RNA sequence: CACCAACUUCCUAAACUUAAAUUGGGUUAAUCUAUAACUUUAUAGAUGCAACACUGUUAGUAUGAGUAACAAGAAUUCCAAU
């Protein structure tokens, strides 16, 4: 029975998921767009968020700065966060990173693949799926619809 | 065996025997070798038989082929388009002789189970017995317990 | 435990040939507008995604050259250039990345 | 009797497509170049008169065959059916375009004729039902429209809900057999032969043949029927999957003969609507649509 | 070993005559040793079965086994060399007529146990066979309505005949 | 390609149609809901008065979670809570239909989405004007008692005092071995055992030579149905329709339950003080309290209890 | 107050009378030689002269089974890189 876990099992144990996900992490803040198996980047995606609220308590909570220099091993970065990263998304009050599903890895294992980044980065964009535009014949229908009900009460 | 073989009912060609009895056999073809000890018998046949045998029935064309052989051979074929063919490899002349005359008085038809012995197109004079024949009729045609 | 008779041709069919073990067919297999080829529709076009990752490649690698050595990430932000395009007053105080290409038509 | 003016009109209409194929001798050879997005640069060589872009797609793949529903000859929309006559630039459009304008011009126009088909053949053979325009009306009225005039004997009756879905089911019928959509370019000498009995008919083959520099007229025919056509068409039936035929509306100033508009709405297989989105549509499309 | 696949590509039949059905057009073509087990190629072989030569490419696209990728690839010659050699008009005209696996020519090896016993070791090899039709896949099954089924059961009774009687 | 795709509502939706479509759905819920507020001015059915042997309908409610409660002896109970949610009849069926002696009532709660629906199930509730239900079940009814279909009923329907039955889908704990799901003792830990420590003993005697239908083995456990039986009412809110019942009911929180008035033989015809055919809040004879109570239940703000 | 039921017995055609170690006699598959024959035959002389069965010997292919079991720390700007 696995009711109510909110964990994945990874590694060799408690100690080495850790250590797993904070490789990652640490990648993902120096290039902002990395690659990983699917399974393993939703299990950071959670991290690389709170991160971002620590930064924006500022550089001289010493709360902030013992999470930052455990979490990141290069050391060149925590510089980045507290002075980049975290005035990026004063605005936002959340969703700081998107994630996408990527066709199969062609490596003879064949695993998910997924794609995961930081919102506002500098690299080309993403070719990320479209919704239709209003101009199809399915949407004039329900906009006509909606031009009826709003001018009629 | 019979669940491993066809089977078939019996028939006659044309209805054979009903306005005038027609012999089915047509044609033999015997082949010889003038100087073989395997077609001995066979070569007495001929020196024999064979003209006998042509004049009591007519309706059967004989071709008679010396030629150097290694096994005499008859070949006998019917009106209905069946073909059969025996060796007469090194027998005697009673033995071919009487082996002519089967093939004479056979149809064509093929020699397997035969389901039935009696064949009938008129099975019935007085009407085939149905559920009906032996059951009283009612007045009015009331079925049983129909109130009326 | 081992077995004690062979199992017949018949029998072997009709475990391996069960419609429970066959290959199921796919629905969800679309065509992608901008290149034309195959996709999944909850998943990103293959050939599309190729086309950025290269030129992302190209980028990280004058990055790399710019900075000479590790620990050396800067404190500002970044931003890329393309040749015939010059900084405007807004990138002021922002490192810039050259390219010898011109800019990509579909990079915005 | 009805069935005699069908036989005779598809004699006429027969006639006249195989004086024009054999107007044609032998085999021309036409350059036309792909300039759409993807596969850019393909030259197909093809027939003159006798292939079609439908052959055109043919060629590349079978997703083209499925989802293109018209084709750009040169900046102007061309049934797929319709032979082509020479080189130039096609292009391919599809329901999911950024911009289908032409596309739903086309897919509307085509329901409305299936409507009309069902009009004729419905009513009992006693009575009498002329046809006699289908109005253009914009995808955002919410309906498709066709205007017919019934007989005399018949102005005291209105179709009752059974009526409805009694029409309902002879299209969906007419769905199931998925005919093609034939086209002809006829001067309109012919047309009216066609069409005397249908005064309506006509005057406005007239005005058509007026309107272009030749007596050039557009005769369209799924199955039996036939009609004048304001454009391009959907290439087949099969195209749609939902079709309802939602009201009937007597026009008021109808002294003279009495003048009821059919209406409808349907949507293509490539754009299936849920159960609810369906309904609210439906609702919205039996109030009456005025020609603007 | 037997190599008649390959030839079957060299029939001629004589010219046919004006009042006659246009005779469709047949391609044969094979990948003859590959290192693969035929059991696991028999699925992938079993799966495209009637399907068009499109649909068929789109589904082996997105299939994870090893053996999907070689099928693509012999499918890919198949359709070029219609074109190119058999005087097929459009490429997107074609469907599977025939498709299936065949056992190679293998190796023997030896496999190592735990008490300097040993066992016999099989590397496998496999051939791949396919025939392209030129047309539209023929149409799907229907299965026997109500109606049809008891239509045969009143065929089965008026059949039946008094047995073993004059 | 000339084959099958597969869609969902939101697959050719547009960014603004798609809030639009949510905001209609939206809408069409509450008028809906809102026609069905006045059952006795909707020509209801005739009301027969109570007789013995009668029988009365149910309702579906959700499990909202256990609290503790006192009596004034200063006995404490644990309680779980049951809120009645969107709560209908759906459909009616006379006794020679539903094949048993007595007539059968569907009822319905829990209003869901309509989006990833069947097409049947919309088409049923398009007919009885009514948003969808997650759940139906079916009581036995008298024909005194039947209820029109399209009445909604509330929690006051339970009148404190009275016991009632609960059933329910248990908790699910997916495969599980002997130990766990029947109790078996096991071996021992030490002493020598050999790779069996949690199985089974033996199966049956060698005799028979094959084991009996029935016999207990390692299963899937849980996600069953079980009823529980006589669970007293200790209160009732009319504010926002809650059940207070006495001891455990099966499955987790937030789980669709069905509950009907005792069959147990003591509280055989106990259903005459209660409103007989159902309650209406339509009829507006008189307001009823927020919080309805039972005589020995220690109400809060009431002074301290002394033992006297 | 009878019927049914075994090649027991009769009838058409035939036949001429009751488990097994061991014992007495008529044929014949295959190949070679002499002499013949000429789409595969005849009379004689010969022999490594006939296999559903030895936990037989050699080779091939199944079953168990696509089962038991086997393997590469992470990201990137790339495998004698960081
Ligand atoms: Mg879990
Ligand atoms: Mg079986
Ligand atoms: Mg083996
Ligand atoms: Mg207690
Ligand atoms: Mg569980
Ligand atoms: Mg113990
Ligand atoms: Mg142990
Ligand atoms: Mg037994
Ligand atoms: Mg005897
Ligand atoms: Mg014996
Ligand atoms: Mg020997
Ligand atoms: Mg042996
Ligand atoms: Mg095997
Ligand atoms: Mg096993
Ligand atoms: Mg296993
Ligand atoms: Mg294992
Ligand atoms: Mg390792
Ligand atoms: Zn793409």
């Amino acid at each position: 029975i696995s009711h109510g876990r909110v964990y994945r099992r990874l590694g060799l144990g408690p100690e080495s998921r850790i250590h797993l996900l904070r490789n990652l992490l640490t990648g993902l803040v120096r290039h902002e767009r990395i690659e990983a198996t699917w399974a393993r980047a939703d299990e950071m995606r959670g991290y690389a968020e709170k991160l971002i609220d620590y930064g924006k308590l500022g550089d001289t909570n010493e709360r902030a700065m013992r999470m930052a220099d455990f979490w990141l091993t290069e050391k060149d970065l925590i510089p980045k966060l507290f002075k980049v990263l975290a005035p990026r998304f004063q605005g936002q009050n959340g969703n700081y990173t998107r994630m996408l599903q990527i066709p199969n890895r062609k490596e003879q294992d064949r695993a998910k693949m997924a794609v995961i980044e930081y919102k506002g980065n500098y690299l080309p964009p993403l070719p990320l799926p479209h919704r239709d535009s209003n101009l199809t014949l399915l949407n004039q229908l329900l906009l006509g619809l909606q031009q009826d009900l709003h001018h009629n009460q | 065996t019979g669940r491993g073989t066809s089977s078939r009912f019996l028939t006659s060609v044309l209805h054979n025997g009903l306005g005038r009895y027609v012999q089915q056999l047509q044609r033999l073809s015997l082949s010889l070798s003038r100087d073989a000890p395997s077609s001995r018998g066979a070569r007495e046949f001929v020196e024999r038989e064979v003209t006998d045998f042509a004049r009591r029935n007519p309706g059967v064309v004989v071709y008679v082929n010396p030629r150097p052989c290694a096994m005499p051979r008859i070949v006998a074929e019917y009106l209905n388009g069946a073909v059969r063919e025996e060796n007469v490899n090194s027998k005697s002349v009673e033995e071919i002789k009487s082996l002519v005359q089967k093939l004479a008085d056979q149809s064509g038809l093929d020699v397997i189970r035969i389901r039935k012995p009696f064949h009938t197109d008129n099975p019935s004079i007085q009407g085939q017995w149905h559920p009906f024949t032996n059951k009283r009729t009612a007045l009015h045609g009331l079925r049983p317990r129909e109130l009326r | 435990a081992a077995p004690k008779n062979r199992r017949t041709i018949e029998v072997n069919r009709c475990r391996r040939r069960n419609p429970q073990k066959l290959i199921k067919i796919k629905n969800n297999i679309d065509i992608c507008p901008e290149c034309g080829h195959l996709k999944q529709k909850h998943v990103l076009c293959g050939y599309c995604y190729e086309k950025v990752r290269q030129e992302t490649t190209k980028i990280r690698q004058q990055i790399g050259a710019q900075e000479g050595g590790p620990f050396r990430a800067p404190s500002v932000e970044t931003m890329v250039l393309y040749t015939g395009e010059k900084p405007s007053e807004k990138d002021q105080g922002k490192r810039i990345v050259e390219r010898n290409i011109k800019r990509p038509s579909w990079f915005t | 009797s009805p069935t005699e003016l069908t036989e005779m009109r598809n004699d006429l209409f027969n006639r006249e497509k195989s004086r024009q194929l054999s107007l044609t001798p032998r085999t021309e050879k036409i350059e036309v170049k792909h300039v759409g997005k993807t596969d850019p640069g393909t030259v197909f060589v093809m027939n003159k008169n006798i292939s079609t872009p439908y052959s055109c797609a043919m060629h590349l793949s079978e997703w083209y065959c499925s989802k293109s529903i018209l084709a750009l000859v040169d900046g102007q929309p061309w049934d797929m059916y319709k032979p082509l006559t020479k080189s130039c630039e096609i292009k391919f459009l599809t329901f999911k375009d950024p911009d289908p304008k032409e596309v739903n011009k086309a897919y509307w126009r085509s329901c409305a004729m299936m409507l009309g088909c069902v009009i004729e053949r419905a009513f009992k053979d006693d009575y009498v039902v002329s046809l006699v325009r289908a109005p253009e009306v914009p995808v955002i009225a919410g309906a498709f429209c066709y205007d017919v005039t019934l007989d005399k004997r018949l102005d005291e009756w209105m179709p009752t809900k059974e009526n409805l879905r009694s029409f309902t089911k002879d299209a969906h019928a007419l769905i199931y057999r998925d005919l093609p959509f034939e086209t002809l370019d006829v001067d309109a000498r012919v047309a009216l032969e066609i069409f005397q009995h249908n005064k309506y008919k006509v005057d406005f083959i007239e005005e058509k043949a007026s309107q272009n520099p030749e007596r050039i007229v557009k005769l369209h025919r799924i199955g039996d029927f036939i009609d004048v056509s304001e454009g391009p068409l959907i290439p087949r039936t099969s195209v749609c999957f939902q079709y309802e035929v939602s009201a009937v509306h007597n026009l008021n100033p109808s002294q003279p003969n009495l003048i009821r508009r059919f209406q409808g709405l349907s949507l293509p297989t490539h754009l299936r609507a849920q159960f609810t989105i369906w309904d609210k549509l439906v609702e919205r499309s039996r109030k009456m649509v005025t020609e603007d | 070993i037997s190599r008649k696949w390959e030839k079957k590509n060299k029939i001629v039949y004589p010219p046919q005559l004006p009042g006659e059905p246009r005779r469709p057009a047949e391609i044969y073509h094979c990948r003859r040793q590959i290192k693969y087990s035929k059991d696991k190629m028999w699925y992938l072989a079993k799966m495209i079965r009637g399907m068009s030569i499109d649909q068929a490419l789109a589904q082996l696209e997105f299939n994870d086994k090893k053996g999907a990728q070689i099928i693509k690839e012999v499918l890919l010659e198949a359709q070029d060399m219609a074109v190119r050699d058999h005087n097929v008009e459009f490429r997107s005209n074609l469907h599977i007529a025939e498709s299936t696996s065949g056992r190679g020519q293998c190796l023997k090896r030896i496999r190592y146990h735990g008490r300097g016993r040993f066992g016999i070791m099989e590397k496998v090899y496999c051939h791949y066979f396919v025939k392209l039709v030129e047309g539209p896949p023929p149409p799907p099954e229907v299965p026997k309505t109500a109606v049809d089924h008891a239509k045969d059961y009143i065929q089965q009774l008026r059949s039946r005949t008094i047995i073993h009687t004059l | 390609l000339h084959s099958k795709s597969s869609t969902w509502w939101d697959e050719h939706l547009s960014e603004e149609n798609l809030s639009f479509v949510k905001q209609l759905v939206s809408d069409e819920n509450k008028t809906q809901l809102t026609s069905k507020l006045n059952p006795l001015k909707d020509e209801p059915w005739p009301l027969h008065p109570w007789e013995p042997g009668s029988f009365r309908v149910g309702l579906i409610a959700l499990k909202l979670g256990m609290m503790p409660l006192w009596t004034k002896d200063g006995q404490k109970h644990a309680v779980t809570l049951l809120q009645v949610q969107d709560c209908h009849v759906l459909k009616y069926t006379p006794k020679e239909d539903h094949n048993g002696k007595i007539a059968a009532l569907t009822v319905g709660g829990k209003t869901v989405s309509r989006f990833y629906k069947p097409d049947s199930r919309l088409e049923f509730y398009r007919d009885l004007g009514l948003p969808p239900k997650q759940i139906h079940k079916i009581f036995h009814v008298t024909d005194n008692a039947v209820i029109k279909p399209g009445t909604p009923l509330y929690a006051a329907h339970f009148r404190p005092g009275q016991y009632v039955d609960v059933t329910a889908k248990t908790i699910g704990k997916g495969f599980q071995g002997v130990m766990k799901r029947w109790g078996f003792k096991g071996q021992p830990a030490s002493h020598g055992q050999t790779k069996t420590h949690r199985r089974p003993g033996a199966i049956s005697t060698g005799d028979i030579a094959r084991v009996w239908p029935g016999t207990k083995m390692p299963g899937r456990m849980g996600n069953q149905n079980r009823t529980v039986y006589g669970l007293k009412v200790w209160r009732v809110n009319t504010k926002h329709n809650i059940i207070y019942v006495n001891g455990s009911v099966p499955g987790h929180k937030n789980c669709l339950v069905k509950i009907k008035d005792s069959t147990l033989p003591a509280y055989k015809d106990s259903c005459k003080n209660l409103p007989f055919p159902t309650y209406f809040p339509d009829g507006d004879e008189e307001e009823l309290p927020e919080d309805l109570f039972d005589e020995s239940v220690w109400q809060p703000s009431e002074p301290s209890i002394t033992f006297a």
